[PDB]
């Protein structure tokens, strides 16, 4: 309830204030004050167009690291068990196995970007 | 009477905000053999109200290419986003109390993100696309060390509860026990809020202005602020989980006093970084963070894991 | 009467605000930037009037045009005149921007940048000193100062 | 040495004239050192110098606050500088 | 002779590696700029409070023009037209002819400012003194008409500069 | 009619309130524009002829529009959806009203939509513009370059013979 | 300066006193002066509720002390 | 745009933030100096040089000085030179501050452009004092120069000489040893001396890449 209510106070404020400066200020608007930027010229091509990543394995592979710490945040309360030799284990497997993936991206030159 | 405490949460922020811009301004002047604005009111105290003042009566402008919903959307989120990651923060006592706060905080910072891919994928300009690309490569930099670092570190104290960090260091900083990790998630910050050497996004030298450049006026403003809150915010964070301070029940006073110097320090900290280096290539910030920083974490989560139950020193509060 | 006295105040404000914070555009073609350098140094330090170079033209206030304008500048500096949101203020700094000096007879020149877009302040020199552009500057706040849009409004 | 230096802030409020003239400078000139005054205008601007400063603040102008036609109590500008204090302020020359 | 920039090897002894590694996890470096710059914010700063301080200038400083007179009240200028002829800018224009008592003075005399880069031929051309180039740099207009300075306008500059501009001819006389 | 006008971005701005109400749905309005520059130069041709001392001109464009064909052509070379509906005369003059309200420029007047919906008046007896040498713009030739401002994204490159001529009442 | 600095920074330091300090106000001056009680688990607000239930006015705080057992 | 130096239109062809290549298109300050040179005598066609490269205004003017003094068969004399060279090391000075603090701002590094420029604006001091102008003196002309330098002037050289290398050791201090300078400088834009040779680069370009050359 009370976090409903700020959220709901936060984004108030944002949109009040994006209703302010778009209603207080004269605003007058022709066809060359509001064509796009390209530092004095105008653009060749669209800014639509196709963007190649050069990090496109490393993209990859963020998704498969980012569930790590989804298995790896429940651990403070797992250190309160009582087979903690278990635990213990099964903990450093997991990390052990993160760092081999990472090791075996690093040694094939997956971490380099394409040319 | 819960709208009052939020209303005296969030303005306070922004006058702070307000005058951190001046401070930024004055430190790097005076480490720059130059003063920084002392004309506008004694000492420069008026310069961020004529700042607000002169945006937010310049005519903001709708570029003609742009995709209008998500170019509005963008710094609402942004601004919203920067107020509600303060409710959590215990000084010391929070607005809202949660059980998992550090996740919630996780969270909203990697939600974070989309104001600025959003703005600049809506602008329609080519530097303002380059400038989302250049944060979406930052985000993936970053993001998995930053997490790992955060439950190292909070291993050592039982939960995810950010109160229970002022009973964690009731006798001791916990950076005399993880000074290796805080190193590093020193740095995690500096490129969480994209700022010097890890200013890309905006990147002022090579992509004029990056993702706000098409911006103008209030909404430039407003993202301007959210940066701010949010530098002020992620040191705040960093002062309560590695400089503990002392906290008495019956004074809270002392630990809202200490807090707020040492969250001071560390934006000092900030600007003085900001006024020391040069900037890093977004790939090399890559590289670094991937064959620098993660094996180390991934090292220190392991040693953090085992000293606990080496030590028999395991945090209650399961 | 109590229109009037809000409407001067308002315009007191504002001016105060506008005047108070000026971002000049970053823009510079020839040695006239060179001593626009020089403004920005610690011995005269503009930042500290609350002059600030930001670098996007839809984040600036002033168009400062220290060089000579050739012909084929001009539509680039008409069109990151013309992207600058309003109210914008353009400042002539140096003699080629002036009225095209050395090289006025030139066939590429353009005979001073008031051909392309209006001029608020004109500041001789080749080049001025970053003294005279600074007084430019100042010159061109109290010019602000002395704008009077809401009382305009108001006795409409 | 804490204790010399804001000696030396009480003695620049205390030698503006009280705390009015130092606000009055502090508001005019953004500035609230105090110097050995040199001269004066006949349109009222004070000449004011200082050996021990570096080169460039050692010496200064308190303009006045209503020349010719206008009121200049805010609005100043170097061009109030009548010629032979513009040759001193500009150290053209070493003698006023 | 020459000298090389970037030919010196490293140590590889244990100690120099291991100061290395030390430099390379601990960021000593890093921390030797943070200290050059906050050494640097404690210095005085080097700012100075313009408009009430200005930064120094010298007798031969070349600023606003100027049209000089004769102790008498009498025009320096002859209407030789050296200047002219020398104006790298073509910015002077003169019309000259006969005084009412036959004397040689010019009726036009105009210096396009806008025209002019501020070279102070002219007066090096002049040979009575009468065109100088005085200290005076803070004459910013609002319109580019005000910049086109007739004979009326340097002839007013002059009788209004004159107490300077004698005492810095003085005083750079004998290097010319 | 030019790029500046309150006639062709007055009927553009109208998108912003869904359908656009015009009074007998526009069938009983017939409109003559002018281009600014045809006007311009008139003026100027005034000025430099001596047999236009006292005399009247009427400057009109060259075709007249049903104003229902006018708006629609309007709409389709800004690329946006056409909904109009019939608004009766009294509602339209309480709209007016209800506008006129505003301190600042209003968005329509009473005056305002008056004007809108009258014939524009036939005066073959004055000299027009081709009695000044002027031969008079057509608004088919002209209307992009005030309306492309008015697209979205997706329209801003197409070109202007794309957008089919509205038909005239001619004589 | 280098200490004109500081005024600027002690307006922020003064900002950043509020919000915390202005919390602990509140949260004494709806929780009967004795900060607030925390229920991190389902045990801590059964108490609280079983306290706002015996309290006799629906407000938690309202402790009753060995006076109410006659 | 704050690294295209105001009047640099470059063309580039990008794959991703990967340079595939670069057209740079000048002549956005192309005043045709040459042309109206030919209008101008010799004396009055002295001060484009100035404006040619306005960062070393005293080296163009001797360059052209040395040319007309040979195409005349004169000689200057002894103390004229010795003012050419002092004051075209000064201008030197001046121009190697600017380009490595505009590198540095260019690469991030803003903070020792704020400290090199008071020694540039002492430098323009230096010009003022021996011309009148800060930075457009004209002072070096085919047969000398114009003005013999005033009293005192050697002095304040020297006091600004004594003191200037402090400086050029923080400026190392801030960049030299730096792992992010290195990383963002080092193995970047790489030439081969036969290519520089052949594509007619000069001065540091062609040092750089260990050609033994000096004119
Ligand atoms: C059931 C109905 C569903 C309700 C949807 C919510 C309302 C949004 C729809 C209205 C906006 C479009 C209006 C428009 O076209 O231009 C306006 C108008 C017309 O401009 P124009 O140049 O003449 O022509 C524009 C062109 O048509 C082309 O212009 P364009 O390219 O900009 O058009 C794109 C637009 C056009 O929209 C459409 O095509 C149709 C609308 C259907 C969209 C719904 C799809 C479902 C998406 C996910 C669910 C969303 C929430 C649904 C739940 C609602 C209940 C709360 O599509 C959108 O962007 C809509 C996105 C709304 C989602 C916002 C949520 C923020 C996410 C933050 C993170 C989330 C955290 C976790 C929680 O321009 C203006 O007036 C200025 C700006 C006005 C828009 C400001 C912001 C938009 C409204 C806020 C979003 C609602 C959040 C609450
Ligand atoms: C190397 O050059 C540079 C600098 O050095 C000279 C800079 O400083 C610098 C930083 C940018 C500065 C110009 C600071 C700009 C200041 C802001 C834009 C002003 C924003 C302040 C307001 C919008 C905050 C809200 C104002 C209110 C008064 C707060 C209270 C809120 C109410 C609801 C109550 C940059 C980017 C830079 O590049
Ligand atoms: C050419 O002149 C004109 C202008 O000048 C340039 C204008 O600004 C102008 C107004 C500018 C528009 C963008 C205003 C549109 C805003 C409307 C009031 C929105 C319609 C009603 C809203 C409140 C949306 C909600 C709808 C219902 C819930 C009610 C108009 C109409 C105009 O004609
Ligand atoms: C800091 C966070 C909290 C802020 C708290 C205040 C929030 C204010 C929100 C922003 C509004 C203030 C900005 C401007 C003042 C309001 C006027 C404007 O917004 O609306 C006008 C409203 O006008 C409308 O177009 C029509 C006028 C009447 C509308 C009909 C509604 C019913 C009125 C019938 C009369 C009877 C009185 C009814 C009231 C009881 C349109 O003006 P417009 O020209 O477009 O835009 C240019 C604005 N200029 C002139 C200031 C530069
Ligand atoms: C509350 C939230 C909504 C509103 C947000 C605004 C918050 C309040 C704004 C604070 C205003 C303070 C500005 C006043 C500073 C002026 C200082 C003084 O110098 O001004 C002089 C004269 O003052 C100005 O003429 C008038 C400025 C103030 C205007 C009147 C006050 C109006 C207040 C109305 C508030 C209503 C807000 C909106 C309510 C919805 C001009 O001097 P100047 O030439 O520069 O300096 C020369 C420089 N030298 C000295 C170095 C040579
Ligand atoms: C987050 C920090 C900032 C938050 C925003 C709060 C700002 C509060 C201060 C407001 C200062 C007053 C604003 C006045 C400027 C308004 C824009 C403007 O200049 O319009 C001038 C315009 C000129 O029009 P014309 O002369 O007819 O035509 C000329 C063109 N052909 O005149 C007007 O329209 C005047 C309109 C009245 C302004 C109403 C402001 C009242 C106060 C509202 C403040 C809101 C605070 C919340
Ligand atoms: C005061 C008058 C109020 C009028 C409201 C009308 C809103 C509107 O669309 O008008 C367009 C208006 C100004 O354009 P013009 O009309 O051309 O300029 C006015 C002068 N001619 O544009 C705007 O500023 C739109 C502002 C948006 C309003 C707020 C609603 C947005 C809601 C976003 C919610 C999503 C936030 C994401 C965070 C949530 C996640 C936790
Ligand atoms: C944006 C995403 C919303 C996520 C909200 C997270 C807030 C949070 O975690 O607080 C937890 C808090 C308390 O939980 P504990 O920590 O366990 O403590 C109680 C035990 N003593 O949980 C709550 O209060 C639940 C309240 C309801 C959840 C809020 C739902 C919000 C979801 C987003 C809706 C946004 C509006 C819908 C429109 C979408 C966009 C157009
Ligand atoms: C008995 C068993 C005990 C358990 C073992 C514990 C011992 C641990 C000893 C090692 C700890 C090392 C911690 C450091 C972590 C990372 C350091 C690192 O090596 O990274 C650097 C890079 O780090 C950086 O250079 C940082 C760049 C950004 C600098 C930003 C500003 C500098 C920081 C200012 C001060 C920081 C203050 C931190 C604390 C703040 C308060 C919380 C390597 O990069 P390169 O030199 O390029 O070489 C890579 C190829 N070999
Ligand atoms: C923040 C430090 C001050 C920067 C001043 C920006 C001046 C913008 C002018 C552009 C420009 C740059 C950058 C520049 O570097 C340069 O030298 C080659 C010019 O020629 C004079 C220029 O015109
Ligand atoms: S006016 Fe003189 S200094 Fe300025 S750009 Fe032109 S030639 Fe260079
Ligand atoms: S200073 Fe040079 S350009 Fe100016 S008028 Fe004299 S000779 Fe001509
Ligand atoms: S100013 Fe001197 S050089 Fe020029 S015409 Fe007059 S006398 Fe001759």
């Amino acid at each position: 309830m009370n976090i409903m209510l700020t959220l709901l106070t936060n984004v108030t404020l944002a949109s009040l204030l994006v209703l302010i400066a778009f209603w207080l200020p004269q605003l007058n608007a022709y066809s060359e004050k509001t064509s796009p930027y390209e530092c004095g010229f105008d653009p060749m091509g669209s800014a639509r167009l196709p963007f190649s990543m050069k990090f496109f394995l490393v993209a990859i592979t963020f998704l498969l690291f980012d569930l790590e710490i989804a298995l790896l945040l429940p651990l403070p309360w797992a250190s309160q068990t009582n087979n903690l030799k278990t635990m213990l284990t099964m903990a450093l497997f997991l990390l052990i196995l993160l760092a081999a993936s990472l090791a075996y991206e690093w040694t094939q030159k997956g971490l380099e970007w394409a040319e | 009477m819960f709208m009052i405490n939020i209303l005296s949460l969030i303005i306070p922020i922004l006058l702070a905000v307000a005058f951190l811009t001046l401070v930024e301004r004055k430190v790097l002047g005076y480490m720059q053999l130059r003063k920084g604005p002392n004309v506008v009111g004694p000492y420069g105290l008026l310069q961020p109200i004529a700042d607000a003042l002169k945006l937010f009566t310049k005519e903001p402008l709708r570029p003609a290419t742009s995709s209008i919903s998500m170019f509005i959307i963008a710094p609402i989120l942004a601004l919203s986003l920067a107020l509600t990651m303060w409710v959590p923060l215990p000084m010391p006592y929070p607005l809202i109390n949660m059980n998992l706060g550090v996740l919630f905080m996780l969270a909203m910072s990697s939600l974070a993100v989309y104001s600025i891919l959003w703005s600049g994928w809506a602008s329609n300009s080519k530097y303002a696309l380059i400038g989302a690309l250049r944060a979406v490569a930052q985000t993936i930099s970053y993001e998995v060390t930053l997490a790992i670092i955060l439950l190292s570190v909070l291993l050592m104290n039982g939960s995810y509860t950010l109160s229970t960090l002022i009973t964690t260091q009731e006798h001791i900083w916990m950076i005399f026990t993880s000074w290796p990790l805080a190193m590093m998630w020193f740095i995690s910050t500096l490129a969480e809020t994209n700022r010097a050497p890890f200013d890309l996004t905006e990147g002022e030298s090579e992509l004029v202005s990056g993702f706000n450049v098409e911006y103008a006026a209030g909404p430039f403003a407003m993202f301007f602020m959210a940066e701010y809150a949010n530098i002020i915010m992620m040191n705040a964070f960093t002062a309560i989980l590695f400089l503990g301070a002392s906290h008495d029940p019956h004074t809270p006073e002392l630990y809202t006093i200490n807090f707020v110097l040492k969250t001071l320090a560390l934006t000092i900290t900030f600007l003085w970084i900001r006024a020391s280096y040069p900037r890093f290539r977004y790939d090399q910030l890559m590289h670094l963070l991937w064959k620098s920083f993660l094996p180390l974490t991934l090292a220190l989560c392991m040693w953090h894991i085992s000293l606990p139950i080496m030590t028999a020193s395991i945090p209650p509060q399961s | 009467s109590r229109g009037e006295y809000v409407v001067a105040k308002l315009d007191d404000l504002v001016n105060w605000a506008r005047r108070s914070s000026l971002w000049p555009m970053t823009f510079g073609l020839a040695c006239c930037a060179v001593e626009m350098m020089h403004m920005a140094a610690p011995r005269y330090d503009m930042d500290r009037f609350g002059v600030v170079f930001r670098a996007s033209p839809r984040q600036s206030d002033v168009m400062i045009v220290a060089g000579t304008l050739t012909n084929k500048m001009a539509p680039a500096l008409r069109k990151v005149y013309d992207q600058m949101p309003e109210p914008r203020y353009v400042v002539s700094m140096g003699s080629c921007a002036n009225g095209g000096g050395y090289y006025h007879y030139s066939y590429s020149v353009v005979r001073g940048c008031d051909r392309i877009v209006p001029v608020d302040i004109y500041v001789p020199g080749c080049p001025p000193t970053a003294e005279a552009l600074l007084y430019g500057i100042l010159q061109l706040q109290r010019k602000i100062k002395r704008e009077k849009r809401l009382r305009i409004w108001y006795r409409r | 040495e804490l204790v010399q230096v804001l000696r030396r802030g009480l003695q620049q409020v205390s030698g503006h004239g009280g705390l009015r003239g130092y606000l009055r400078v502090l508001f005019r000139a953004n500035d609230v050192r105090v110097g050995t005054l040199v001269g004066e205008d006949k349109y009222g601007n004070k000449y004011y110098e200082d050996n021990k400063q570096f080169f460039g603040r050692h010496r200064w102008v308190i303009y006045t606050t209503e020349m010719n036609g206008r009121d200049t109590f805010w609005d100043v500008d170097g061009s109030m500088v009548p010629p032979e204090w513009h040759r001193w302020l500009h150290c053209m020359t070493d003698d006023p | 002779t020459y000298k090389f920039v970037n030919m010196r090897e490293p140590s590889m002894d244990m100690k120099s590696v291991t100061d290395r590694a030390a430099q390379t996890l601990l960021w000593t470096e890093l921390v030797r700029g943070l200290g050059m710059t906050l050494s640097y914010l404690f210095r005085e700063p080097a700012t100075i409070n313009y408009p009430f301080e200005k930064g120094p200038l010298s007798p031969r400083f070349r600023g606003e023009h100027a049209l000089r007179r004769y102790p008498s009240g009498e025009e320096r200028c002859i209407a030789c037209k050296l200047c002219e002829a020398v104006c790298p800018a073509q910015a002077i224009t003169i019309e000259a002819e006969p005084r009412a008592d036959g004397s040689r003075r010019t009726t036009r005399y105009d210096i396009d400012m806008t025209k002019c880069i501020y070279c102070g031929f002219c007066q090096e051309a002049c040979p009575v003194d009468a065109i100088v180039e005085g200290p005076n740099f803070e004459f910013s207009t609002e319109t580019h008409e005000e910049l086109l300075y007739n004979k009326e306008k340097l002839l007013n500059n002059g009788d209004k500069w004159e107490a300077e501009i004698a005492a810095n001819i003085q005083a750079d006389y004998l290097y010319r | 009619f030019g790029r500046e006008d309150r006639f062709l971005n007055y009927f553009a701005s109208m998108r912003w309130f869904g359908g656009v109400p015009l009074i007998s749905l526009g069938k009983e309005t017939v409109k003559q524009p002018v281009y600014i520059v045809d006007v311009s130069k008139g003026i100027i041709n005034a000025i430099k002829d001596p047999d236009a001392k006292g005399k009247t001109f009427a400057f009109v464009g060259p075709n007249r529009y049903l104003l229902f064909d006018l708006v629609q052509y309007i709409f389709a070379v800004a690329y946006r959806p056409f909904l109009p509906y019939p608004l009766p005369h009294f509602a339209y003059r309480w709209v007016g009203r209800l506008f006129e309200v505003s301190p600042f420029e209003p968005w329509t007047t009473r005056d305002k939509v008056e004007r809108v919906h009258m014939s524009d008046m036939t005066l073959p007896h004055l000299p027009g513009l081709e009695d000044l040498g002027i031969q008079a713009t057509p608004l088919e030739l002209k209307a992009i370059e005030v309306l492309r401002r008015h697209r979205t994204y997706r329209w801003l490159t197409s070109e202007m013979e794309d957008v089919k001529p509205a038909k005239t009442v001619n004589i | 300066m280098w200490f004109e600095i500081l005024p600027g920074i002690a307006v922020m330091a003064a900002c950043l006193f509020i919000p915390g300090m202005a919390t602990a106000h509140i949260h004494k001056f709806t929780n009967g002066g004795k900060e607030k009680r925390v229920a991190h688990f389902s045990y801590q607000w059964n108490l609280m509720e079983r306290d706002r239930r015996i309290s006799g006015v629906n407000r938690y705080h309202v402790t009753k002390g060995l006076e109410n057992i006659d | 745009h704050p690294a295209a130096h105001g009047v640099l239109r470059l063309v580039m062809e990008l794959s991703g933030e990967m340079v595939r290549k670069c057209d740079p298109h000048i002549g956005l300050l192309h005043r045709g100096t040459e042309k109206l040179i030919e209008y101008k005598t010799y004396l009055q066609a002295l001060p484009y040089f100035d404006r040619l490269d306005y960062v070393s205004m005293m080296c163009n003017e001797q360059a052209y000085s040395l040319a007309v003094e040979k195409l005349l068969n004169i000689q200057p004399p002894p103390r004229a030179q010795w003012i050419r060279v002092l004051f075209g090391e000064i201008t030197r000075l001046l121009n190697h501050i600017m380009a490595v603090t505009t590198h540095a701002l260019d690469i991030g590094a803003m903070t020792p452009f704020f400290w090199m420029f008071e020694e540039r604006e002492k430098m323009f001091e230096f010009y003022e004092r021996v011309s009148g102008a800060r930075m457009h003196a004209a002072y070096i002309r085919p047969g000398g120069v114009h003005q013999d330098l005033p009293l005192g002037l050697l002095d304040d050289i020297y006091e600004f000489s004594k003191n200037f290398s402090f400086r050029i050791d923080e400026l190392e201090e801030m960049l030299t040893n730096n792992r992010i300078w290195r990383n963002r400088t080092v193995d970047i834009g790489v030439v081969t001396a036969e290519d520089a040779l052949n594509y007619g680069f000069s001065g540091v370009m062609l040092r750089g890449s260990g050609i033994q050359w000096d004119l």
